[PDB]
């Protein structure tokens, strides 16, 4: 009201306006649903297009070879974040031949976006973002906020109407956590799990977005003709 | 006062094929009259079937490898996953070789690989990052031993054909993949015997359309 | 952090004042009197030392400061102003003059470069005024004494005698009677130890009251002998002694 | 965070004027009089000191009439401690030139570089302008004898006699009226001093409350000179001219 | 640019079928003199990677802080510290050799020798060297100033290729390293008898063995020889 | 430094900062230009509140840029010495690295792009000027005139007015300028362009400034009499 | 390395020899020493091989930003300027350079600009530059006429280059052969000097001192 | 006030959304992908029939095989353009090659959010970016001031967008030829202008593989727009 000018300033119940108008930016953004299993880790992503004339609006970028996210809400900040993590992702292996583990790549993410809620001039940033990777200690899938909050999950989805999916992933969770070994099933799950937060709409074939990363997989993103064997 | 250079010796070769590239080094690696190893691999897989070595200083050798493998690794994050062509990874070199122009990578690069039309390619610099397109080139210690053979053996040089007594050329036959093998197996055994940084093994790699190749042979260890 | 008030404070209003100024001044007008009268063979200024407390040691704040050998000051409104204004007008003496031409400035010229150190925090991006009046007495070889005023805002005027602070008004229409171009500095110290008893409530004498004098040269005061030319500083604070000696002959 | 207390001092109104340059207009108006008069023998300034005291030690005082270099002087009307910060980067600036190119500078490039400095502070930095209006009395080889005047917005214009600081319409008119081409530096004195004592918002025009000065080729053959008036020269030119 | 002042010679290494052997002798020369006895110039990095240094003593120091605050940082925030996400050998080296050749790019550099010697998690031994101008390479033996000239000759006849790496027991690469050390302080005039030996193994993990002296010294064909051609007594 | 953002959007897509630069250009003098066959013509209007001015040394309303280009404006005095500094320094840089003088439309683009930068730069305010940029290109006969605003739109005319009551002297252009045969003469357009100021003037006393620029730098200013020829000759043909 | 480029009635030929050394060492016998700044405009190479690669491609890089910007080909004059004045920044770090640029325009007709890495930039009708530099300015000082055709004009580079070859030990391998003229510049040929020689020798006359 | 990065209760920065407003006033721009080529057309609208209207450049080449039109506030294109035309060259000479048309509207996009308290402000301008490139062939994107950018098959940008949009929603399929694309923007531009449109109050321009990009003549659109008139009264 008075205290939601900008992001240096606390409400008297103690709130940060400004960072809870960047996570409405989230919710007015398309579904992306994350799971895992103990061999592979699956993003899907429902894209949005601006009309039948224009492209679906990419929401998946790779971020190494063994880790990547998906994206709801401002595309630019994504790509911004993103960068960010490539970045340290090849500053991990050019300096110390290592590959950049999952849950420092979240800490990373967090204290970055830290940085712009507590400082006068600068915006929080306005997307939400799910990373998935393999590294030494398996399968990972993190949900970032832009408040700066990151957390390690089983399985989740962000976006607008993405709590069905969400519903739906803690009652699958001993199920889909047990899919090793076998990525067409762990992916079939996802694609059930975001199809809980369709309406109106279905999933066809340039509206389907899908990513997976595990044991001896490379990071790669389906699109096109690729996905249309889950539609 | 601190010398910031060093010799590492060793000796490369890059040869262009009709539909296919070799690059191929000795595995030496030394210092003055030491040997600091005798497998130190020095022609790189690049991705995007490029093949790569930077001969001389390895210090500036190993870091320009590095430096365009990041190049490549970065302009499939910039262009859409789009393959880095041959002549567009020699433009790129002669950039990073010349960002360093009054401080040099002391190097020679040549990298091998097959242009846009299928056909084998290989490239030449020097340290400060001036390229060419070449058929056939030596680079390092017993590059001077080899070239004028080469000259010789896979341009016809001074060749003509008998009974004209020089009015006819040896015509330009295509050499295959085997063929080209043997030259350099020859040229490094050579060399070998008449330069004393030259030895210990031979690492090839070959490219096709196919992908990247590797043979290894081992090389006299005096 | 940066200091990111890099715009002005002081800025003109509609009708063309420039407010932060003029309250500048208000907080002078509040302030504790003090007086400036020149003489024909010296200048003499005057205060009263403001107890805050009892408790408080009086002679550890000086409100009458020595700038130069030959130039004194003396002020009127918020005493920390007055004090970081003395240590960079002490400076400024040094390294804008005396370490050029390697002597003192006149007086006038380190009048005009307190002037624009306090014109400056009137114009300058993120900082108020200075809360100060200054009085400035001094004397140099070619100018001769003088007295001068500066005010907030920087501008600064020369004086035969003033008044500044509290009681001026009252003061300088006191001062307007008594002085003439003929005063000699005992007559000059006189007429200020009257003046400064109308604005003075309780006690009245050299414990409560700060005086200082540009007058004669005081070898006495220089420290060291041996060079004919330096013959010691003009700039004299007149004891509590002394200061009763004359309030006898009041 | 700092915004907050930001005046904005550049920016224009919806009329398109620049709040600041005309509330220090404003300012300006209730300065002492300013008058300067350009004749073919010479110029004439003349200036108002504000309610001063029988206790102002005027012989050694400076509030309005300012030296630049041996050729060219000004006369203020505004904020004081404003005009010498300006008036001390306008001697240097004379200086600089001098040193650059051996000549002194002409007039009007010294009267273009003070301006543009003014100009500047209204159109960035975020600071207020300067409350100063300028008239530049000054003689070159090209131009000879010329007025100009310059106030906060950084504009200037020349004269052949301008009046600057308060009740400018009144003094203006009455210029007007009298100044004529052929008009010599003697004739000037006269009307400045006319126009000064029948504008002045005091009771009398006397010697204590001025401030005079002449340039003049009235210096020994092919050269120009500047005159300062002191007190008893300003009072003797009251009494030759008959207003006291 | 500057000069080395106190000083650390020859580090000595190997691979053997379970995993590494590295070894320096305790000396910080200072010129010719033989100043400092006690220095230990094998620096372990957990309980997998020992980095052997030779050359500016003051310089190694620093070094040696750098480990010390890399395994500081990489236990931050960090629950796998002490299991998957350990420094490795590899992790340990690449570091060294980017500061190492940062440092002579701008033409200050630290003006050491370095072995890491290690075993990976995977089992594999690591062996690799970098010195002041930041050239590294890689031998189933390794060794630094004196000890190339010297021990690598001896070292390579028990291990001269890839191939005979799997063929040699610890007992007999801890013997041919032990001799080497012998020969180069016979031949080497800034060694010191006292040594530190360290032995990696992927199954008995970091042994290392301080306080060990060069014994069983040929000395008594000295008593025979005299003069310099001709003299008889 | 100083970096608050003065040149902001609205609600309703405005900047109102480069609006509020406009609203002093419709104050200021009026200014036109008018291209001939063979020549371009600036005319600028002198407001007569201001008398006892010296017109010797006065700034003059049309500044020569380069030998060939001159520039004239409608707005704030002192921000236009800005811009036409900068396009002085600009056209002896060009003629420095390029070999060549400034094209007119090069000019143009360049105090165009500079107005632009003022209004999305921090700390800043919009010029409060347009301007009237006119000449010829090295070794060209075809007549240029441009027109220059605060938001920093550039365009080419074959005749335009800017200032106060520019509205009314436009009104008499798009009436009076035929294009299929512009004033063939300098005596033509200098006519049209004092007849199209003469709408809005007042006395065509020294109200009325004329300059005249032809191909290879060939620039003058009409004097007082030559203009009140001008003015005598249109007022007698228009008692009719 | 032997490098021309002279003005004539029919625009201008540029001829460039191919030969690369490191000391007394042949390190190639077929580099490319006219770089192809764009259709329009040509550049040599003399120097440093690197430095007249790299800056003459960067060239063409700003004549191509230079016409984008102004709907206009940049002038010979303009494009040689951007080169010297580039150059002239480095002074002193020991850029090495010695090149003629070479255009044909509207307003300018042909015309060649020896630019050069002290700073140096002279507008001229002949030019010729490196090792074998002097052998080639005989054979074109001797021969050279406004009036030449295109054809004759081609054989006198191609024949000056030659001259270089022999005689200069640094210079040789092959003749490059470029005209240009306002559509743009012309290739006209690699031509071995080996044979290039003995056929010269032949249907010429000259060379008599050589045994063929 | 309140800062210029400042986020609305809704999630959308105030700007970046007050920018979109200023677009709208824009004069249109329509721009039509087809396998035979890309067609990139504008309204002029001048201001006065003194002004010459040829002067007004709404379309623009970045390189030989990269177009540009734009809406909204113009002069605040003219830095866009030439990073635009700086990143095509500079790509080029670093890799001996052309850049992706992708690529280069991502590079003009990067500039969009770089405004605080950098610019002070976003750009008051939406550009059309057409081109053709080997990889992924003929293209059209609309790149905004939020840094986003959507690719296009047909699309409209300015005052006239939503009612041109919705005409290109019809009229667009998959099989269109060059001409049918010239016709069509012209027809839709007629539509939705104030003015009657004709050759110079409205321009064309067009992007092919073979010839690169190309804006119309005045007499070349000319002949279209009579070509339009019959067939229109053809039924
Ligand atoms: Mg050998």
């Amino acid at each position: 009201n008075n205290y939601d000018g900008d992001t240096v300033t606390f409400s008297p119940t103690g709130r940060l306006f400004q960072v809870e108008y960047a996570l409405e930016a989230i919710k007015q953004g398309s579904v992306t649903v994350g799971l895992r299993s103990n061999t592979h880790a699956v993003l899907v992503a429902l894209k949005r297009n601006a009309d039948e004339l224009s492209s679906y609006q990419k929401k998946i970028i790779k971020c190494d070879e063994h880790m990547g996210l998906s994206l709801a809400g401002l595309a630019p900040d994504a790509r911004v974040l993103s960068n960010y993590l490539r970045q340290q992702c090849n500053y991990s292996s050019l300096v110390f031949n290592r590959k950049l583990a999952v849950e420092r790549a979240g800490h990373l993410l967090c204290d970055k976006a830290q940085k712009n809620t507590q400082s006068y001039g600068g915006r929080p940033y306005g997307v939400g973002l799910l990373i998935i990777g393999y590294d030494k200690s398996g399968a990972h899938l993190l949900e970032f906020q832009p408040s700066g909050n990151v957390t390690e999950l089983y399985g989740t989805a962000i976006g607008a109407r993405s709590q069905g999916a969400k519903t739906y992933l803690e009652r699958t969770l001993d199920t889909f956590i047990k899919i090793d070994g076998n990525p067409d099933e762990l992916i079939k799950a996802g694609v059930e799990a975001i199809s809980q937060s369709l309406r109106d709409e279905s999933l066809t074939v340039d509206n389907l977005s899908i990513a997976i990363v595990g044991k001896d997989t490379p990071f790669t993103i389906y699109d096109g003709e690729a996905v249309a064997k889950y539609i | 006062q601190f010398n910031p250079y060093g010799d590492n010796g060793g000796t490369i070769l890059g040869i262009a094929g009709e539909d296919f590239a070799v690059l191929a080094g000795d595995t030496r690696n030394i210092t003055d009259y030491s040997i600091n190893s005798r497998y130190e691999p020095k022609v790189f897989d690049c991705g995007d079937n490029i093949v790569m070595s930077a001969n001389g200083f390895a210090a500036d050798g190993d870091a320009l490898v590095k430096r365009f493998k990041n190049s490549v690794k970065w302009y499939h994050f910039d262009h859409n996953d789009k393959k880095l062509s041959i002549n567009s990874a020699a433009r790129n070199i002669q950039h990073l070789l010349y960002g360093k122009r009054f401080f040099p990578y002391y190097v020679h690069t040549i990298i091998a690989g097959l242009d846009e039309d299928g056909k084998g390619a290989v490239y030449s610099f020097d340290p400060v990052g001036s390229y060419e397109r070449e058929q056939c080139r030596a680079g390092g210690a017993a590059a001077s031993l080899i070239m004028p053979f080469l000259d010789n053996q896979v341009n016809f040089k001074n060749q003509y054909e008998p009974g004209t007594n020089g009015k006819v050329k040896k015509p330009l036959k295509y050499l295959s993949v085997e063929e080209v093998i043997k030259l350099v197996r020859d040229s490094f055994t050579s060399a070998t015997e008449r330069h004393i940084q030259v030895g210990d093994g031979l690492e090839i790699l070959i490219v096709t359309k196919d992908g990247v190749r590797k043979e290894f042979y081992e090389l006299k260890r005096d | 952090m940066t200091d990111r008030y890099s715009f002005s404070l002081t800025t003109f209003s509609p009708s063309g004042k420039l407010g932060q100024i003029d309250y500048a001044l208000t907080a002078v007008k509040q302030g504790v009197t003090s007086l400036g009268i020149k003489a024909t063979n010296g200048v003499v200024i005057a205060t009263e030392k403001k107890s805050s407390s009892p408790l408080a040691m009086s002679e550890t704040l000086s409100k009458v400061s020595l700038l130069t050998p030959d130039i004194g000051a003396v002020y009127s409104g918020m005493g920390p102003d007055y004090r970081v204004l003395v240590d960079k007008s002490r400076k400024v003496a040094h390294t804008s003059y005396k370490r050029i031409y390697g002597e003192y400035p006149p007086t006038k010229l380190l009048v005009s470069e307190v002037a624009k150190i306090m014109q400056e925090a009137t114009q300058s991006g993120g900082v108020r005024p200075f809360g100060v009046s200054l009085l400035i007495a001094g004397h140099d070889e070619f100018n001769g004494f003088s007295l001068y005023q500066v005010d907030p805002s920087g501008s600064y005027f020369p004086w035969k005698a003033t008044a500044i602070g509290k009681g001026s008004v009252a003061a300088k229409t006191f001062l307007e009677k008594r002085w003439n171009d003929e005063l000699e500095l005992e007559d000059a110290i006189h007429i200020a130890l009257l003046t400064l008893k109308e604005s003075v409530e309780g006690e009245f004498n050299g414990d409560t009251i700060e005086l200082a004098i540009i007058g004669d040269e005081n070898p006495d005061l220089l420290g060291y002998t041996g060079i004919p030319t330096d013959k010691g500083p003009r700039f004299r604070k007149l004891t509590s002694q002394e200061i009763n000696d004359r309030l006898e002959a009041l | 965070g700092s915004r907050r207390y930001d005046s904005r001092t550049t920016i224009f109104s919806p009329e398109g004027r620049l709040y600041q340059v005309e509330y220090a207009l404003e300012s300006i108006s209730h300065a002492g009089t300013a008058i300067g008069i350009m004749a073919s023998d010479g110029i004439v300034l003349a200036a108002e000191r504000k309610v001063t005291s029988t206790l102002l030690e005027q012989d050694t005082s400076t509030e309005k009439l300012y030296k630049l270099n041996d050729k060219i002087a000004v006369a203020v009307a505004g904020l004081t401690a404003d005009a010498e910060i300006l008036i001390n980067t306008a001697r240097i600036h004379a200086q600089n030139y001098l040193k650059t190119y051996n000549e002194d500078i002409p007039v009007e490039i010294l009267v273009r570089r003070l301006s543009d400095i003014k100009q500047g502070y209204t159109q960035h930095g975020g600071l207020r302008p300067f409350g100063v209006s300028f008239i530049y009395a000054g003689y070159d080889d090209r131009y000879g004898y010329q007025l100009y005047t310059s106030n906060p917005s950084g504009n200037y214009t020349g004269w052949k006699a301008i009046s600057v600081g308060a009740n400018t319409s009144a003094a203006q008119t009455l210029l007007q009226m009298d100044y004529k081409d052929d008009m010599k530096v003697d004739d000037a004195i006269e009307l400045a001093l006319k126009t000064l004592s029948k504008t002045t918002d005091s009771s009398a025009l006397t010697y204590d409350r001025l401030e005079f000065a002449t340039i003049r080729k009235g210096a020994n053959d092919g050269e120009v000179y500047q005159k300062i008036f002191k007190p008893q020269e300003i009072k003797d030119i009251l009494v030759k001219t008959g207003i006291t | 640019t500057q000069q080395p002042i106190v000083t650390g010679t020859s580090v000595i290494s190997m691979k053997y079928d379970n995993g590494v052997i590295i070894a320096a002798d305790n000396l910080g020369s200072y010129g010719s003199l033989l100043r400092f006895n006690g220095v230990e110039r094998l620096i372990p990095v957990g309980d997998n990677t020992v980095v052997g240094i030779s050359g500016d003593i003051s310089d190694m120091q620093h070094i040696e802080r750098l480990l010390k605050d890399l395994v500081t940082e990489n236990a931050y925030d960090n629950p796998l510290a002490d299991a998957e996400e350990a420094l490795e050998p590899s992790y340990i080296f690449e570091y060294l050799a980017t500061v190492m050749y940062q440092r002579r790019s701008k033409m200050n550099p630290l003006w050491n020798a370095i072995i890491v010697a290690g075993v990976q998690s995977n089992g594999d031994q690591f062996l690799r060297y970098v010195n002041l101008l930041g050239v590294t390479y890689s031998s189933p033996t390794l060794a630094t100033g004196f000890g190339a000239h010297m021990a690598n000759p001896l070292l390579r006849k028990v291990v001269d290729r890839e191939s005979d790496i799997p063929k040699t027991t610890v007992q007999v690469a801890e013997e041919a390293i032990v001799n080497a050390m012998r020969v180069l302080y016979y031949r080497d005039a800034r060694s010191s008898r006292n040594f530190s030996l360290a032995i990696i193994d992927k199954n008995t993990g970091l042994t290392f063995k301080k306080n060990l002296q060069v014994e069983n010294m040929k000395w008594d064909f000295a008593k025979d020889i005299k003069g310099y051609g001709t003299q008889k007594i | 430094g100083y970096d608050r953002a003065l040149s902001i959007f609205s609600p309703d897509g405005h900047i109102f900062q480069v609006e509020y630069a406009l609203e002093a250009v419709k104050r200021g003098t009026c200014a036109v230009g008018v291209k001939g066959k063979n020549c371009v013509v600036l005319g600028c209007e002198r407001r007569s509140t201001l008398k006892l001015q010296d017109t010797r040394i006065t700034p003059s309303k049309v500044s020569k840029i380069d030998s060939h280009v001159v520039l004239s404006f409608s707005g704030l005095n002192a921000d236009s010495r800005i811009l036409i500094e900068k396009a002085r320094v600009e056209a002896q840089s060009h003629r420095l690295t390029l070999e060549d003088p400034v094209t007119v439309e090069y000019l143009t683009r360049y105090v165009a792009g500079v107005q632009q930068r003022y209004t999305q730069s921090g700390g800043v305010r919009p010029f409060g000027v347009s301007t009237l940029i006119a000449g010829f290109d090295p070794r060209d006969d075809e007549p240029k005139l441009y027109q220059t605003e605060p938001s920093g739109i550039y365009s080419s005319w074959s005749a335009q007015t800017i200032g106060r009551n520019s509205k009314t002297v436009r009104e008499f252009l798009e009436k009076n300028y035929d294009r299929k045969e512009p004033p063939a003469t300098v005596e033509e357009c200098v006519k049209l362009t004092v007849r199209s100021l003469l709408e809005v003037v007042q006395t065509g006393a020294k109200n009325i400034e004329i300059t005249v620029v032809k191909p290879d730098s060939d620039i003058v200013a009409l004097s007082s009499e030559e203009i009140n020829q001008y003015v005598t000759q249109i007022e007698q043909e228009k008692q009719e | 390395a032997t490098t021309l480029a002279f003005r004539f009635q029919g625009g201008i030929i540029v001829a460039v020899d191919s030969r690369a050394t490191a000391g007394n060492w042949v390190a190639s016998q077929t580099v490319k020493k006219v770089i192809e700044i764009n259709p329009f405009l040509l550049g040599t190479m003399a120097g440093g091989a690197a430095d007249c690669q790299f800056w003459e491609t960067w060239l063409g890089s700003q004549c191509r930003l230079h016409e984008l910007r102004e709907k206009e080909r940049i002038s010979v004059a303009a494009a040689s300027k951007i080169l010297s004045n580039l150059v002239y920044q480095y002074k002193g770090a020991g850029l090495s350079m010695g090149t003629m640029i070479c255009g044909y325009t509207r307003k300018e007709g042909p015309t060649i600009y020896y630019v050069d890495s002290d700073g140096t930039r002279l507008k001229g009708d002949i030019f010729c530059v490196g090792s074998g530099q002097t052998f080639a300015y005989g054979v074109l000082d001797s021969n050279y006429k406004w009036d030449l055709s295109v054809e004759d004009a081609l054989y006198l580079g191609k024949r000056s280059i030659l001259a270089a070859a022999h005689r200069d030990a640094y210079s040789g391998g092959s003749v490059n052969l470029y005209h240009v003229t306002e559509d743009g510049w012309i290739y006209h040929g690699n031509h071995d000097v080996g044979e290039l020689f003995w056929k010269v020798k032949e249907e010429e006359g000259s060379f008599n001192n050589v045994i063929g | 006030d309140r800062g210029v990065s400042t986020f609305s209760p809704e999630g959308r920065l105030f700007q970046v959304e007050y920018s979109l407003e200023a677009i709208k006033l824009g004069s249109t721009a329509i721009g039509i992908a087809t396998k035979e080529g890309v067609v990139l057309g504008v309204e002029k609208r001048a201001t006065s029939p003194l002004l010459e209207s040829d002067s007004i450049e709404k379309i623009v080449e970045i390189d030989r095989h990269i177009g540009c039109a734009m809406s909204g506030l113009t002069a605040d294109a003219r830095s866009m353009i030439e990073h635009a035309r700086t990143a095509a060259v500079t790509h080029n000479l670093y890799y001996d090659e052309d850049i992706n048309v992708e690529s280069l509207t991502q590079s003009v996009c990067d500039l969009a959010l770089r405004f605080g308290e950098l610019m002070s402000r976003p750009f008051g301008v939406a550009l059309l970016i057409a081109g053709h490139d080997a990889d992924d062939g003929y293209q059209l994107f609309h790149a905004e001031p939020s840094g986003t950018f959507y690719r296009y098959n047909a699309k409209a940008i300015g005052s006239g967008s939503e009612g041109a949009q919705a005409e290109l929603l019809n009229e667009w399929h998959s099989s269109l030829t060059l001409k049918e694309a010239e016709l069509l923007v012209l027809k839709i531009l007629k539509q939705v202008m104030e003015e009657k449109l004709d050759e110079n109050n409205a321009q064309l321009s067009c992007i092919t593989k073979q010839d690169g990009f190309k804006i119309y003549d005045n007499e070349k659109t000319a002949e279209l727009i009579k070509e339009l008139k019959e067939k229109e009264a053809a039924e």
